[PDB]
RNA sequence: UGGCAUAGUUGC
DNA sequence: TCTGAATTTACGGGCGCAACTATGCCGGAC
DNA sequence: GTCCGGCTTCGCCCGTAAATTCAGA
């Protein structure tokens, strides 16, 4: 009864960089961390895919 | 050409005599034709031709008229080489002060003359005056007057008086002193004065009027009249995009000073009114200021985009200065950079290096092999061919590069083995294959490293590279006797699963003719790689006199640890190969290997061990999957008894039974058990997951889950990161070193919620911000260790000493750690070891102590070893041989002429940035032990107490009342087989010299809290306490009784600040009940948050409680925070509450007790009675009116400085003290040092020396002098039949031991170049140039390595 | 044709 | 009213290595 | 376009010198 509020979704405690990352739960912070520092990196190839 | 360098203060005449011309006009360039001006900065006549060997008008333009000079213009035509050498000068209007000597603090102008540095700033600066010859008036000498006092003055002593303002007054007050009889006056007053403050400024002023006198310096030079102007072409102004040039720093502020000189000489040309002229002597002043050093007066003048402009000190000083930007470290030719990768077909002797990095790195070889073959007869020619690729260029590469050695370096270079020689193999690429085995020396992961090929040009830096730095001489680290080149992850997880057994597999039980059937069977696919075999192995053992006997057996092994075997040497066991090998025993394989075959077959037998390794590791398939990561199934019992226990403590605490501290201590504690609990249920399902059966009854074995077999065979990971992927991930640690109580109750595999993953980001952010902030420390560390201990360097054989340190077994308090065969391997002894059966020597006096003697010394179970330690040598100026020990780079005595002091250096600070770089290999989960609670004895044996004082408490229970007790668990042989701490206030079980059996606990106690027990009994008095400023004391209404909290001296009241909290035991009748036998109440102080639960006049007995104090959090702790104690170590931090030792021994007593500073004296037996000590009353003290004390002793508890203990215990005391306590931080992180690199870095500290006796000798009676020249003085005086002078060795930080050195480019290239350089100049020192930093900033052969018989033979051809 | 500043990034 | 020791306060030095990319680089009278 | 000039504070640590405060005679 007590609660006021909800989180509006389970994404909102990220960022756009972080919420890319699939099964971001079971890595660790750091290597979340880096995976986003890293998909900042990523060159456009010839193709999407 | 030179042996030294020389350093004093600038006169004008000399200032005149460097400069060609004197700079007149503040301009440089025309900015419309590029030609320099007349007389300004860039000049031709004052500073030379811009052009080589061309006038600047063009009348002159060809090497004929070398010489001459143009007389249209004045340029003397000559190379343009000179400008760069070429001196100016101005010649300032009016005298200028110059800013290092006057701010240097201590302020050199300030002292000489005597006066404060606010009062000589005020008048330097135009702000008052001070009087010159007061004569017969009411001023004196050094007195000031301000605009009043100068106006009274002039109007009441018109007559003869001189008060001048501005540094033509100081100059004239620097002018008007006699050195010498200044000297006389300090000198005389120094031997009639009494005080001590002032014996010390009086002593300083002496020292600096001394040097003044006995160098050829005046002080009247340190007014500058004559201003001194860089060389152009080290100011140049370089054209910027556009017709804009270079906006450089040394010009504007030269040409800054040139305007207010220029503008202050016209005033004064034309008489200008007294202010105005003031004003403009004062701006000069402050231009001349910040051209010398901007910033350091105040006020950083800021040209364009508003940064302080760059001055000279800014230029030579600092991590961007001169010294340590452009001379200890340079840019060098011939180098190239690169990312690297695997390349696992290299040999341990080569790297791969592209094609295109080879060819332009060698490319005058090429050129030079190109003119030999004839292909290209001009350089031109060659160059052509080369940048076209020909295809007969690359021939000529393969045959340059056949044997010319490479230098490979990865960027942070922490030791010695980040920089290695390989033979390069020319590769079809643009990356560096790196051997897979250097990696671990070079810390090289193949995720985007990059590194940096040099090659070495002349013979001797090719056969240097082949002969010391190649990486197949590199096989033991510098730092320790262990291999370095240990096969990493892959090469080890696939000997691991080679060699391994299962209860049943394919051709199980056959009996096999050899190790080539096991082969022939595993490839044919009859067998299995881990099937249990019989094999008849033919092993080589040489315990003939070199000899290699045969011995062939059927060994009960395995298929795999059979085709194994065929990698092994001859000389070794088969046994070696008969366990699971992971990485520890690969290692050890390795290092046995090394020791009793040799080089060369340890090179070729981890060649082989890698290749194998790695294709066995790829015909294993070891493959990670999600389902190998199995969840325990008692993981959720243990977390909801860790929750119903911390529900329990936090019920506890709303009660008040319980502080917040404590209980978030208690809170931490439970849930580190709970985690340990959780990761031993995980590790017991995981090891033995696998039941395998198909011939009978069920036989459990090691598991083959990949998880576990990584983690078993060290490959990759450890307890840590195996436990959080499977069992709970436990606590995390905040950067500031604080631990969330909070915990992670899900492990990776579960999902991690976002409030979960949300903690974990703190441990995350502090594992990132260690690796990035907490990094320069180490950093810091390691260059001062190496600029403390550089000049050291092993110079004699034996220097026939029998002095040395006992080295022991080391047992903190558990059970052994680095037994006495790691302590004593490979050092020589001092002393013979006598047999511990009856006095037979079992060692002689100098044998080197390597494997064969430590494994004699193991079977004879000898307990402790004296050998020669490095810190007590006799040697000047360096380190025999004998005294340092084993190599620990080679398996021999250390060569004449290696430098120890760098690979000490480097060794102690490698670990420490490697580990705080390393931090974030386990998320950020706190390291935590079960905080004790308890000591249970592990094995029968007697048990022994010392340093104990304990006392019988109600129930018969022995409690502890002693701070340093400690309990040893002693054998029936006399061999201390444990030891353990025991806590002031632990209850014992047993008691002193009681037989135990092993399992039981012996000792329990309350970790949480640091309680106050008594020593009698009686009744309770709150003596000298206050209710509201001396304790808060908490009403207990419904109960009746009351709490109260002794309030620390940051809550109390400032008024009434000194009131003392105490509980004092008084008998019945009211009177303190004196402690057994002695003259003292037995009143117990309370610090500060003490939680007392009595109430006044309560009954207590002896060995009661009186009071708990919470013992406060200690966070997370691993290398990040214990780096900071080895720091103050090696610096001689002097502790908060250092304990007080006794000077002299002797009866003790008590004297005045004069106001609560209690007075001590020590009474010898017939020497110096009168000694007293001033001991606070507020502190405990061990020793009390009755009995003997020896030097050194404690007469209260509490930390130890290490300057007493060198005062007092002597040398190895301090030594053998810092050693353990650096070794305590060393070996909680796991780092493996050996002690011979603190040892002498505790000899670097150790190196001055105060006398106290002038003797016969010269020195005076109490200056600092180096301890080895005082030494080297009183064995010549008492080669003669004088007597030498004796001495007082001193403890120095490695920061103030480095910059206190009797060279002054060393402690100028180290910290504080501005203090070095204004000392050196002012005392007119000479620097030698004998130590390692000194020759690198010259540029000349090092006298450590090949270079030491170069500067030996340069001695005796002196 | 080389210097400084700011920002970003890589390996430790 | 003076004088020495210890304490406090003010202030100057230190704060890892190597590497790559980009932009911007002086404001005011003839 | 070509020639000429003098408003930012906000970190942590430690060593050392200067100023203060006791603690007396
Ligand atoms: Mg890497
Ligand atoms: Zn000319
Ligand atoms: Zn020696």
């Amino acid at each position: 009864d007590q609660v006021d509020y909800m989180d509006v979704s389970t994404q909102q405690v990220v960022s756009v960089g972080a919420s890319l990352i699939p099964f971001l739960e079971h890595d660790d912070a750091n290597r979340a961390l880096m995976g986003a520092n890293m998909q900042r990196q990523a060159v456009p190839t010839l193709r999407a895919d | 050409e030179f042996d030294a360098i020389k350093i004093a203060l600038a006169s004008p005449d000399m200032i005149r005599s460097w400069s060609f011309g004197e700079v007149k006009k503040p301009e440089t360039i025309n900015y419309r034709t590029f030609k320099p001006e007349r007389d300004g900065l860039f000049c031709a006549r004052i500073f030379g031709p811009v052009k080589d060997y061309e006038c600047l008008c063009g009348k002159y333009k060809r090497l004929k008229h070398r010489g001459v000079i143009c007389e249209k213009c004045g340029v003397e035509v000559t190379q343009t080489k000179v400008r760069r050498e070429r001196m100016g000068h101005i010649e300032l209007a009016s005298p200028t002060a110059h800013i290092w000597f006057l701010k240097s603090l201590p302020s050199r102008i300030g002292l000489l003359l005597d006066m404060p540095l606010r009062d000589i700033e005020r008048v330097l600066y135009f702000e008052s005056y001070v009087v010159i010859e007061g004569g017969m008036t009411n001023l004196e000498r050094q007195q000031i007057l301000t605009e009043e006092q100068y106006l009274d003055a002039l109007e009441e002593f018109g007559d003869e008086f001189d008060a001048k303002m501005g540094a033509e007054a100081i100059q004239a007050l620097l002018k008007s002193m006699d050195l010498e009889q200044e000297c006389e006056q300090l000198r005389e007053e120094l031997n009639e004065t009494n005080s001590e403050t002032k014996r010390k400024k009086l002593t300083k002023r002496i020292k600096l009027l001394e040097a003044f006198v006995q160098s050829g310096n005046k002080p009247e030079w340190m007014i500058l009249t004559v201003l001194p102007v860089l060389p152009p072409d080290l100011r140049p102004l370089v054209p910027l995009d556009g017709g804009r040039f270079a906006t450089s720093d040394l010009n504007d502020l030269y040409r800054r000073v040139i305007n207010r000189n220029n503008r202050l000489k016209r005033l004064l040309d034309l008489a200008a009114p007294d202010i105005i002229v003031r004003n403009e002597k004062r701006m000069l002043q402050e231009a001349v200021d910040a051209l010398l050093d901007n910033g350091r007066r105040g006020r950083a003048i800021t040209g364009s985009n508003k940064r302080p402009l760059k001055s000279l000190a800014d230029m030579i000083k600092g991590k961007q200065g001169r010294f340590r930007q452009n001379l200890l470290g340079k840019r060098v030719d011939y180098s190239g950079r690169s990312v690297i990768t695997v390349g696992p077909y290299l040999r341990l002797h080569q790297c791969g290096l592209p094609k295109k990095m080879a060819l332009e790195l060698f490319k005058p070889f090429i050129y030079g092999k190109l003119e030999l073959r004839g292909l290209a007869t001009t350089i031109k020619a060659a160059k052509k061919m080369v940048e076209r690729e020909e295809a007969v260029v690359w021939d000529i590469l393969d045959e340059v590069i056949r044997e010319h050695p490479v230098l490979l370096n990865r960027a942070p270079t922490l030791h010695r083995l980040g920089i290695q020689a390989f033979e390069p193999v020319l590769i079809e690429g643009k990356a560096i294959q790196l051997h897979p085995l250097v990696c671990a020396a070079y810390n090289a992961d193949f995720d985007g490293d990059q590194m940096a090929v040099h090659v070495p040009l002349t013979l001797e830096a090719q056969l240097e590279a082949r002969a010391l730095m190649m990486s197949t001489n590199n096989i033991l680290s510098p730092a320790n006797g262990e291999p370095i080149i240990v096969p990493s992850q892959d090469v080890v997880l696939g000997l691991y699963y080679m060699t391994r057994d299962c209860v049943n597999a394919k051709g199980e039980g056959m009996v096999l003719t050899g190790p080539k059937e096991a082969e022939r069977l595993y490839r044919s696919g009859l067998a299995s790689l881990h099937a249990r075999v019989k094999v008849r192995i033919t092993e080589y053992e040489k315990d003939a006199n070199g000899e290699l006997v045969a011995k062939t057996s059927l060994k009960d092994t395995t298929v795999g640890r059979a085709i194994l075997w065929m990698i092994v040497p001859k000389g070794l066991p088969y046994s070696i190969v008969n366990q699971a090998l992971g990485k520890k025993a690969i290692s050890k394989m390795l290092n046995t290997c090394y020791r009793i075959l040799g080089l060369k077959p340890t090179v070729i037998f981890a060649d082989q061990i890698m290749y194998t390794g790695f294709a066995y590791a790829a015909r294993s398939g070891a493959s990670v999957g999600i389902d190998d990561m199995v969840i325990p199934e008692k993981k959720h019992e243990i977390i909801s008894e860790a929750e119903a226990e911390v529900a329990e403590i936090q019920e506890q605490f709303q009660s008040g039974l319980v502080t917040a501290g404590e209980r978030y201590n208690k809170v931490i504690d439970i849930w580190a058990a709970a985690n340990d609990r959780v990761s031993k249920a995980m590790m017991d399902n995981l090891q033995t997951e696998t039941v395998i059966n198909r011939d009978g009854q069920e036989e459990k074995q090691v598991s083959f889950n990949s998880i576990y077999m990584m983690a078993d065979s060290g490959a990759r990971g450890s307890a840590a990161q195996i436990r959080q992927l499977a069992g709970m991930r436990g606590l995390m640690a905040k950067p500031d070193g604080s631990i969330i109580e909070t915990p992670i109750t899900a492990n990776f595999r579960e999902g991690l919620n976002v409030l979960q993953y949300f903690i974990s980001t703190h441990g995350a952010r502090k594992g990132l911000a260690d690796t990035a902030l907490k990094t320069a420390n180490s950093g810091y560390l390691t260059r001062r260790l190496v600029d403390v201990a550089q000049d050291l360097v092993v110079t004699e054989d034996d220097c026939g000493t029998h002095e040395g340190i006992m080295m022991t077994p080391v047992i903190e308090g558990g059970d052994v750690k680095e037994p006495l065969r790691d302590r004593v391997l490979g050092r020589v002894t001092a002393e013979d070891v006598l047999k511990p059966g009856t006095a037979d020597i079992l060692v002689p006096r100098n044998t080197l102590l390597h494997e064969q003697w430590c494994d004699l010394l193991e079977e004879n179970s000898v307990d402790a070893v004296k050998v020669r330690s490095v810190v007590s040598c006799d040697t000047d100026f360096g380190v025999c041989a004998h005294c340092y020990g084993r190599d620990l780079a080679r398996g021999h005595i250390i060569n004449k002429g290696e430098a120890i002091g760098v690979i000490a250096a480097q060794s102690i600070g490698e670990p420490g940035t490697q580990l705080t770089m390393r931090t974030f290999h386990i998320g950020g989960a706190a390291s935590r032990a079960a905080a004790e609670s308890s000591i249970q004895v592990k094995n029968k044996g007697s048990i022994k107490l010392s340093n104990v004082k304990s006392v019988v408490n109600s129930s018969g229970k022995l409690v502890i009342t002693s701070r340093n007790t400690e309990l040893k668990l002693i054998d029936e042989f006399g061999r201390t087989k444990e030891s353990y701490k025991v806590p002031y206030g632990a209850v014992l079980a047993k008691g002193d010299g009681e037989q135990v059996a092993g399992g039981e606990t012996v000792a329990n106690w309350d970790p949480h809290t640091m309680p106050v027990i008594t020593e009698v009994s009686g009744f309770v008095r709150f003596t000298d306490m206050i209710d509201g400023q001396t304790i808060t004391r908490q009403t207990d209404e419904l109960t009746g009784l009351s709490s109260l909290v002794v309030l620390d001296s940051a809550e109390r009241t400032a008024g009434g600040k000194d009131l003392r909290p105490a509980l004092k035991i008084v008998d019945a009748q009211g009177n303190d009940v004196l402690i057994p036998g002695t003259d003292m109440p037995a009143q117990y102080f309370l610090p500060g948050k003490a939680i007392v639960q009595l109430e006044d006049g309560v009954q207590i007995s002896s060995g009661d409680t009186l009071a708990r104090i919470p013992q406060e959090s200690g966070g997370t702790k691993d290398i990040t925070g214990g780096l900071p104690r080895v720091a103050d170590l090696f610096e001689a931090r002097r502790p908060k509450e250092p304990a007080i030792l006794a000077e002299i021994s002797g009866i003790v007593s008590f004297g005045k007790e004069t106001k609560g500073k209690r007075r001590l004296v020590i009474t010898p037996v017939d020497g110096s009675d009168p000694y007293e000590e001033m001991i606070p009353k507020w502190r405990q003290l061990n020793v009390f009116e009755g009995e003997r004390v020896e030097r050194g002793d404690v007469i209260s508890d509490g930390p130890e400085a290490p300057h007493d203990i060198l005062r007092l215990r002597g040398v190895h005391a301090v030594t053998r003290y810092i050693v353990n306590e650096v070794q305590d931080v060393y070996r909680l992180q796991g780092v493996k040092i050996n002690d011979k690199h603190i040892e002498v870095i505790v000899r670097q500290m150790l190196r001055k020396a105060t006398i106290v006796n002038a003797g016969s000798s010269d020195f005076l009676e109490g200056e600092q002098v180096e301890y080895s020249r005082v030494k080297i003085a009183n064995r010549e005086l008492e080669a003669n039949g004088k007597v030498g002078a004796t001495y007082s060795r001193d403890l120095l930080g490695i920061t103030k031991a480095s910059l206190a050195t009797e060279s002054f480019i060393s402690a100028a290239s180290f910290q504080e170049t501005t203090r070095v350089l204004t000392e050196a100049a002012v005392a007119g020192k000479r620097d030698e140039l004998r130590g390692l930093k000194e020759n690198v900033i010259v540029g000349r052969l090092i006298p450590a390595g090949t270079g030491y018989a170069y500067h030996q033979d340069r001695m005796r051809r002196r």
